[PDB]
């Protein structure tokens, strides 16, 4: 069964930062690319960075391009989220999600971590 | 929908010289574990690097960097090869223009007396000599006793290919190619004249007994080395250029579009048009064995004049052979001539990319064209003369698809598996089309090219025969050289980048080797 | 960004009864890369119909999906209590990959 399991999340203060960590397993993490989905407190759903399946191709939203960056640890099957310089709009509900093929988008979506700036 | 003088000329002839049947299986083996995966491997190192043909290695290990040169020697004689091939199609157009055809009677001045009519050959009851055969090898080729006697410079031919050549140099540049509705015809068009010659052959007295000769395996053969090299390198030569089909008509137009899907399709269609055309072909000699006295296997040229003799005699046997020998040379000539447009614009697209700005763009560049079509159309004359037919198939056995395409495979599916990473490129190909490959291509650029490219290439090296063009001709040991000399120009490019790679870049060797595997 | 509108997020339809929720986009989707997810009421996400037409693993063949281009559509054929969710569609295709806005299916 393939099971993904969200951490590190918690309130902050804005302006800091927060290293959130889907870990992942029931499945190869090397051969998979991984995606952070935010969901807003007004139920909106937002992509926020994609990591590529070796972590050469790094995507980011226009919202989080310059303060927000993904990384991956193959070895241990987990996926990070460095944060930096968290506003106020930026309190939502992080998912991770293994989207891979492009075709058949996020099948796999993990819990939420309530990420929250106040 | 790919196709060009590979399918229509070239697997007919590969076929019937290695026995019909036992050139399938070999055929469908290289189209299922090689052909397909190496030609969408080279589609994506062209999506995958913005620029064409050698520094598309800069990116995937720039220590290989030598495929590209090899790819430029490939083309280059491959173009000298395939437009003297125009040229023989183009002397065919211009005697297809009076009422009852050349080759379809043998009273002319070029006949031996040995000659009668095929019609009546199953009454003289026998070394009597078909008309197509002696129109083809003594008005077209004017077939000489070797290579060692290249006789006359045949000026009908030479003027033949010089026109061909102008007609590439007046549409390679100063001049556009088939962009609109004239696509929509050059795109049907060879597939309705091959479906003709099909319904024609097909309906022939005896094609029964050459599908027979042409699907019915001889597994005795299959233990032949050159059935298994003709079938894989005839994949890697319809497949090479099927590779210059995107490229020159539009790179990174699949983008997102199923660069996979986009690849077996032109693939298969590729393939299936093969076997088709080799259909229609055996079923026309099927006829022609039937209505002379000989085997199937005796009955035309095993060599490159097949297409220029069932395909004609076809045509003979047809309500207004006028019309369609007019019309099928047109349709050659549209086929090889498309594939020509696409191979020159591919190797003057790699050469200006070799050279940026190094004195060829920043100059006029119009003589560039002229001066390459210059020194191909006086390569070509050295296959068009008298002894033409020997030099042409030097030519076609080694320069540019021989042992030297089996090497460029090899190494490229090597190098992109082993010494960059079938994981790192398939994180790569999921960047630009979507999905990583499937097990079939992964396992095919790890296992099964490499091993059968190996396998067939050290298999001939062990059980060697020599090149025979026709069955009869031995070629002389200087003119098996000059073949392998050829076929090592296109594979020598490798290992002397390689050599010239680590002694321009200081350090000791496993530094050297380091720098130059990871990519730039 | 590739905004998608979708349908407004408060329909409320009946159980048993065919229903349909639009997605339109920005730009142009290609119509192979739009997926739909289902999110219920305080669960994750998760993956219902991709590619727009396809039925994900363990969705029943009540969904369907069609559209191209622009135009994309969701549509149950009927309505049962396990279908009270909010869906989004998502285009996958253009890197700043965006999710539509709420459907949130609620009974009567
Ligand atoms: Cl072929």
């Amino acid at each position: 069964e393939v099971q993904l399991v969200e951490s590190g999340g918690g309130l902050v203060k804005p302006g800091g930062s927060l290293k959130l960590s889907c870990a992942a397993s029931g499945f190869t993490f090397s051969s998979y690319a991984m995606s952070w989905v935010r969901q807003s407190p007004e139920k909106r759903l937002e992509w926020v960075a994609e990591i590529s399946s070796g972590g050469r191709y790094i995507y980011y939203s226009d919202t989080v391009t310059g303060r927000f960056t993904i990384s991956r640890d193959n070895a241990r099957n987990i996926l990070h989220l460095e944060m930096s310089s968290l506003r106020s709009e930026d309190t939502a509900m992080y998912y991770c999600a293994r989207g891979e093929v492009r075709q058949r988008g996020f099948d796999y979506w993990g819990q939420g971590t309530t990420l929250t700036v106040s | 929908g790919f196709v060009g003088l590979g399918n229509v000329w070239r697997f007919p002839y590969l076929c019937y010289k290695n026995g019909g049947g036992a050139f399938l299986i070999p055929y469908f083996i290289f189209l299922f574990g090689s052909g397909l995966p190496v030609f969408f491997l080279e589609v994506i190192i062209g999506q995958y690097t913005s620029e064409g043909g050698i520094t598309c290695w800069e990116k995937i290990c720039p220590l290989f960097s030598g495929i590209g040169y090899a790819s430029i020697v490939i083309v280059s004689l491959l173009n000298v090869y395939y437009i003297v091939i125009l040229a023989w199609a183009t002397y065919y157009l211009f005697h297809s223009f009076q009422k009852d055809l050349p080759w379809a009677h043998c009273n002319h001045s070029w006949n031996t007396p040995q000659c009668m009519e095929d019609t009546l050959r199953r009454n003289e009851s026998a070394n009597f000599t078909s008309p197509v055969i002696e129109f083809w090898e003594r008005n077209v080729l004017s077939l000489s006793s070797g290579i060692d006697n290249p006789g006359s410079l045949k000026w009908d031919l030479a003027l033949c290919l010089l026109l061909v050549w102008l007609v590439c140099f007046f549409c390679i540049w100063k001049g556009v190619r088939s962009t609109g509705k004239v696509v929509y015809f050059t795109a049907t068009f060879p597939f309705a004249m091959l479906l003709v010659l099909l319904v024609r052959g097909l309906t022939l007295p005896g094609a029964g007994e050459g599908i027979k000769f042409y699907l019915y395996p001889d597994i005795s053969r299959l233990g032949d080395p050159q059935v298994w090299i003709d079938a894989g390198t005839q994949i890697f030569f319809s497949y090479a250029i099927c590779l210059g089909a995107m490229t020159s008509l539009g790179s990174y137009n699949k983008y997102k579009y199923n660069s996979y899907r986009d690849c077996m399709l032109l693939g298969c269609l590729n393939s299936g048009t093969s076997f088709v055309s080799g259909f229609a072909i055996f079923s026309i000699l099927g006829f022609m064995a039937q209505e002379q006295g000989v085997d199937i296997a005796d009955v035309a040229e095993s060599g490159p004049g097949l297409a220029f003799i069932a395909y004609p005699k076809a045509v003979t046997m047809m309500p207004l052979p006028t019309f369609w020998s007019i019309l099928f040379f047109i349709m050659l000539l549209l086929l090889g001539l498309d594939s020509q447009f696409v191979e020159v614009e591919g190797q003057i697209t790699s050469l200006v990319d070799l050279y940026p700005s190094f004195l060829r763009k920043g100059y006029r560049r119009e003589i560039f064209i002229a001066i390459l079509c210059s020194i191909s159309y006086l390569l070509g004359l050295t296959m068009v003369t008298e002894g033409g037919m020997y030099v042409f198939q030097l030519f076609d056995y080694y320069a540019a698809s021989g042992v030297c395409l089996l090497w460029v495979a090899f190494f490229e599916c090597f190098v992109i598996a082993w010494i960059y990473g079938v994981n790192r490129f398939s994180e790569d190909i999921r960047d630009m089309i979507g999905y990583r490959p499937g097990p079939w291509m992964k396992y095919s650029w790890a296992v099964i090219t490499p091993a059968l490219c190996v396998g067939c290439f050290v298999f001939s090296l062990v059980k060697y025969v020599p090149l025979t063009y026709n069955k009869v001709y031995r070629y002389p040991d200087w003119a098996i050289g000059l073949g392998w000399g050829l076929a090592l120009s296109s594979m020598l490019c490798i290992p002397l980048v390689i050599v010239i790679l680590l002694c321009r870049t200081e350090g000791p060797l496993r530094v050297r080797i380091k720098y130059l595997i990871t990519p730039r | 960004e590739n905004v998608l509108t979708q349908s407004p997020a408060i329909m409320s339809t009946s159980p048993g009864e065919k229903v349909t929720m639009t997605c339109r986009a920005s730009s142009s989707v290609g119509s192979s890369y739009l997926h739909w997810y289902q999110q219920k009421s305080g669960a994750s996400p998760k993956l219902w119909i991709y590619s727009t037409s396809n039925l994900a693993s363990g969705v029943p063949a009540r969904f369907s999906g069609s559209g191209s281009g622009t135009s994309y559509s969701l549509t149950i054929s009927s309505v049962e209590a396990e279908d009270a969710a909010t869906y989004y569609c998502q285009q996958f295709s253009g890197y700043p990959l965006t999710f539509g806005s709420g459907t949130k299916l609620e009974m009567k």
